[PDB]
């Protein structure tokens, strides 16, 4: 389609504007050959439970790009009220909130500025929202329990 | 064959495509009228302050048109 075509010439220049301005601790790149499909990988803020821990995420780009939010998830599995088993992420920014000024670019520094702190009055698991809440020592400990096993 | 090359300026704030067609949003941003068009299928909103937008709120700029025309004319020689 032509639709199709302009997509990935956007998506070229988002992958060009990365390499001319790599985002904080954060690193995407096509999982070569397929340009709609990237992976993203992030080293966990300083400023979080998950610093050290290298966080790999996919990226899959809608042919109707940017007008319509590229699907977003880890792979690497996470302590987080706002990311689940699967690897569903809790943002506005990649559901009904996303503009097609919105980029990846942008997107990676929205989801490090979330593990650093957590929306836990609208959490993708409950049970972990609540020890937030309640007991944050728990979950720092608990987070770095994680980082540690999964992400290194 | 045929390229750009073009000046930015000319080209498309989302798609950095060359424009056919400039008009300026309430915004005071300046989009090619078919990408935005596009854009309001799907939410009548500027795609960038957010603020509600619909077809009747573009109005054309000319001054920018002829330039990229003129430039297209220019860049039909040598």
């Amino acid at each position: 389609h032509h639709m199709n075509s302009m997509a990935l010439k956007r998506i070229n220049k988002e992958l060009s504007d990365l390499a001319r301005d790599p985002p904080a601790q954060c690193s995407a790149g096509p999982v070569g050959d397929d340009m709609f499909h990237w992976q993203a990988t992030i080293m966990g803020p300083n400023d979080s439970p998950y610093q050290g821990g290298v966080f790999f995420l996919t990226i899959h780009f809608p042919t109707d790009y940017p007008f319509k939010p590229p699907k977003v998830a880890f792979t690497t599995r996470i302590y987080h009220p706002n990311i689940n088993s699967n690897g569903s992420i809790c943002l506005d920014i990649l559901r009904s909130q996303w503009s097609p000024a919105l980029t990846i670019s942008k997107v990676l520094l929205s989801i490090c500025s979330l593990l650093c702190d957590p929306n836990p009055d609208d959490p993708l698991v409950p049970e972990i929202a609540r020890i937030y809440k309640t007991d944050r020592d728990k979950y720092n400990r608990i987070s770095r329990e994680w980082t540690q096993k999964y992400a290194m | 064959i045929d390229y750009s090359d073009a000046p930015d300026e000319f080209r498309d704030p989302l798609m950095d495509t060359l424009m056919t067609d400039p008009v300026r949003l309430p915004s005071g941003t300046i989009m090619d009228r078919s990408i935005i068009l596009r854009h309001l299928l799907n939410s009548p909103t500027d795609p960038f302050n957010r603020q509600t937008l619909t077809e009747s709120m573009l109005e054309p700029v000319p001054e920018l048109k002829e330039q990229i025309q003129a430039w297209m004319r220019e860049k039909q020689n040598s």
